[PDB]
């Protein structure tokens, strides 16, 4: 059942507390959420998480259509702060039926909404579907209905019920706060699974953010809380350090699972997300014209470490969130000035997503250079980086990129590092690699060992006949 | 390949202005009088010359320049002075240059080419009033705006049955009574004599001029704008503005409406909404 | 010149029947934040299916106009009292 | 032809700091 593992984050927030900001009562008083401690407990003075917070078996464990908004299926699990992230990824893969991916998108931005130029929206939202149709990939979200993941939302429902393929089901998994949620209640089930609903309300709900309609899981994480918006931030993280962690199993002889950003709106709080991420090394992806902090970035690439004191291009955001160089609200700009300085100065690790002399050669091949960028800025001890590439060249099924990028440098020849590679496309069928590697003199009459074809025959098609 | 080509073709085929607005219209509402055109560089009398002149027609009823069910008396009639309180005629401003040049009125708001007339039935500012009924607006259990970030407002107001738009009560000063009982202009179809602190609970928004069409240089509508709101959205206090509404002797409708920059007044209330909307930090 | 909510995006669209322009239906008055609410179409739909034009229902139909839930037993009712009277 | 034609769509859109 995996419910056993899943776990409650609940205690009362009115032991004590004198939060009268909302009206409805003090601050969200008993028959609420609260349910386990309205009798009396020992003082109940403060209740910060020294005065415990619970951890009981869940129960938001199932499966909800949007009604009436769509038809398929959806997977709804809420999940406390304090979680291993082993849990969940074992949760992911052996019990919703999850392939293992080949990569992670973790688009962030903006919560709040925006419209950019149709040209940007008609090739970021065309070829966000086109890496996640060939590689098989994830794309790690932000949950609600308002902002930058509503835009992924947007490019899903583009295709997958305009083009609506079987043969490459896109998984969005959304990660959100469960009470930023605007019904928790309808959705809780001690019982442990249900096909059940909900409606979707917009225009209502003023405070608590709806889930978006578009994507294929759900990830609620909380701290027993309810209007507190980033609380998945140390989740995110925590789970995507893992992610990048584990690794592939394949027959041909397998890799680590690589991980990007794509940044879109931005804003306070992003600009901390985005070097944190290249700090860990993960590279990632500036789009150009739309963005608050986006298009900062974007202008600020390509110049060297000669730094204005921001002051020239603060306002550079294009909806001047409080309209002004100087009554910005923000004190010491010193500390944004860093975290910029930070960015710019690991070149390899940031690429910029130009429109003009960027999007004709492709957003697609854009988005893989700077993984492919990013490893080839690390490598250890000999042509293992061009091993590397390779090696995740064949889980990309993108032949061109194996082409154009991995084999127009200097390739050190020795054709028999290609035979762990050669062995991949074989089993994984993938056959228009073996043409490449023909090319490249792989010579068949060299490479097939007698021990080659004892590992060939034991990894056939097992649904053959 | 046919539909591609086609799309070939044409693919390589590609080698002060704010003083009035509504006073300056053509048509005013009565009467087929137009006769002078004013642009925004032409608008304040006091700064050039403008040699060429609106001709007049005045009191728009019943008596040119006697104005005996309106109210004001002949230029040859000694016109009363300019910021004088006295008599029951108020010709208290709110500005101070109220500029009796001509042995007339003249508008403070630089000129907008037009008569004299008695469309305000008065040759002087009528310091009207606005009742912003204010609903610090809800939803099943209490709302924002969720649209940009903001606050969402309802406001009463009421579509008079003949006139096309949504309005409120003008307090534009009943003959003979004050300024609080042309607020009751269209507040005695609501039914109640009791509750009389209206304006008693409101909080002022802005004292000055509205750019109404009905205007002239000689006869212009300044006012004051008092909010009444409400915060509770729960108990008595909206209870007695919506228990004591009968509207038996009504027209059409009042019912509660939502702000925007959309709403089906045309122009006066409209300009002057979002300064109620500032003070509480409305969607607008 | 809309009055009271969300019935410019019904209002455009009425007219977006009645112009057989469908690109103009699709390029304007889709691509701005289209209140989602799939009965607000049902008065829509209803018209492309009667008018025919049927080039507008693969339009609603990528709106998420569920026909599982659209057609009740009076939008028939509706339905038959308008046929093509010259038709068998 | 056809794959030559869709190679023309796509070709004409193109209008101390060391402390």
């Amino acid at each position: 059942i995996k419910k056993k593992e899943c776990v409650y984050f609940v205690e009362s927030s009115k032991l004590s507390d004198a939060g009268k900001v909302v009206c409805q009562c003090g601050y969200t008083h008993e028959q609420h959420l609260e349910e386990a401690t309205k009798p009396h407990t020992f003082q109940g003075t403060q209740w910060d998480p020294k005065k415990h917070v619970q951890e009981m078996p869940t129960d938001a464990f199932g499966d909800i259509v949007f009604t009436g908004l769509s038809q398929k299926v959806k997977k709804y699990v809420r999940v406390s702060q304090d979680t291993p992230s082993s849990v969940i990824y074992h949760l992911m893969t052996q019990h919703w039926g999850l392939d293992v991916p080949n990569l992670l998108i973790s688009v962030t931005g903006g919560a709040k909404n925006f419209n950019m130029k149709p040209r940007l929206k008609s090739i970021f939202r065309r070829g966000l579907v086109k890496v996640a149709q060939t590689t098989g990939a994830w794309i790690i979200t932000g949950g609600s209905h308002t902002g930058v993941m509503k835009q992924v939302g947007e490019a899903v429902r583009d295709f997958s019920l305009s083009s609506s393929y079987k043969e490459g089901e896109l998984i969005t998994i959304g990660v959100a706060t469960w009470g930023t949620v605007h019904r928790r209640e309808g959705l809780i089930h001690p019982t442990g699974s249900f096909p059940a609903e909900y409606i979707l309300d917009e225009d209502g709900q003023g405070n608590l953010t709806c889930l978006d309609s578009n994507h294929s899981h759900f990830i609620l994480v909380d701290d027993g809380t309810h209007g507190q918006y980033g609380v998945e931030i140390p989740l995110r993280t925590r789970l995507e350090k893992f992610i990048s962690e584990q690794t592939k199993e394949r027959g041909g002889v397998a890799i680590k699972i690589p991980i990007v950003c794509v940044v879109l709106e931005g804003g306070p709080g992003t600009l901390h997300t985005i070097d944190n991420a290249t700090t860990n090394g993960t590279p990632c992806v500036v789009v150009e014209g739309s963005g608050r902090v986006a298009d900062v970035i974007a202008q600020v690439a390509n110049l060297p470490v000669s730094d204005i004191t921001i002051s020239l291009i603060q306002q550079k955001l294009s909806v001047f969130f409080q309209e002004m160089f100087e009554t910005f609200t923000e004190s010491r700009i010193v500390e944004w000035t860093k975290k910029i300085q930070d960015i710019v100065r690991r070149r390899q690790l940031l690429t910029v997503f130009r429109e003009g002399k960027d999007g004709q050669q492709d957003v697609d091949v854009a988005i893989l250079q700077a993984l492919l960028k990013a490893s080839r800025s690390q490598d250890h001890f000999g042509h293992e980086n061009w091993d590397h590439q390779l090696k995740l060249a064949v889980a990309w099924n993108r032949v061109d990129i194996a082409r154009s990028e991995i084999f127009m440098d200097e390739w050190q020849w020795k054709p028999s590092d290609l035979h762990p590679t050669m062995t991949a496309a074989l089993i994984s069928n993938k056959p228009e690699f073996v043409k490449l590697f023909l090319e490249n003199g792989v010579q068949l009459k060299e490479f097939v060992t007698w021990d080659t074809l004892l590992y060939l025959y034991e990894n056939l098609d097992p649904s053959c006949l | 390949i046919s539909n591609k080509v086609d799309a070939m073709v044409d693919l390589l085929d590609l080698d002060g202005d704010s003083y009035h607005v509504n006073a300056r219209h053509l048509l005013y509402p009565n009467c087929p009088v137009t006769r002078f055109p004013v642009p925004n560089e032409k608008v304040p009398w006091e700064t050039e010359f403008l040699i060429y002149d609106p001709p007049f027609y005045t009191a728009e009823r019943k008596d040119a320049a006697a104005m005996d069910p309106m109210g004001d008396t002949l230029e040859p009639l000694s016109t009363i002075q300019y910021n004088v309180v006295d008599g029951l005629r108020d010709r208290r401003s709110f500005h101070g240059p109220y500029t009796v040049q001509a042995g007339l009125p003249l508008n403070p708001m630089g000129r907008t080419g037009l008569r004299g007339r008695g469309s305000l039935s008065c040759f002087g500012p009528n310091h009207t009033l606005y009742p912003m009924v204010t609903r610090w607006r809800r939803n099943e259990d209490g709302a924002i705006c969720r649209k940009s970030i903001k606050k969402m407002l309802e406001v009463l107001v009421v579509k008079l049955p003949l006139s096309e738009h949504w309005a409120l009560p003008g307090g534009s000063r009943e003959p003979g009574e004050m300024l609080p009982r042309k607020l009751k202009r269209i507040l005695r179809q609501e039914h109640w004599p009791s509750f009389e602190n209206l304006l008693k609970c409101g909080m002022e928004v802005y004292k000055g001029y509205m750019d109404d069409p009905r205007n002239t240089d000689n006869a212009w509508i300044e006012t004051v704008a008092v909010s009444v709101h409400f915060q509770d959205q729960n108990d008595v206090e909206l209870n007695r503005l919506n228990s004591n509404l009968h509207a038996c002797d009504s027209g059409a409708s009042i019912r509660w409406q939502v702000v925007d920059r959309r709403i089906p007044l045309y122009a006066n209330h409209k300009t002057l909404l979002q300064k109620a909307a500032a003070e509480f930090g409305a969607h607008y």
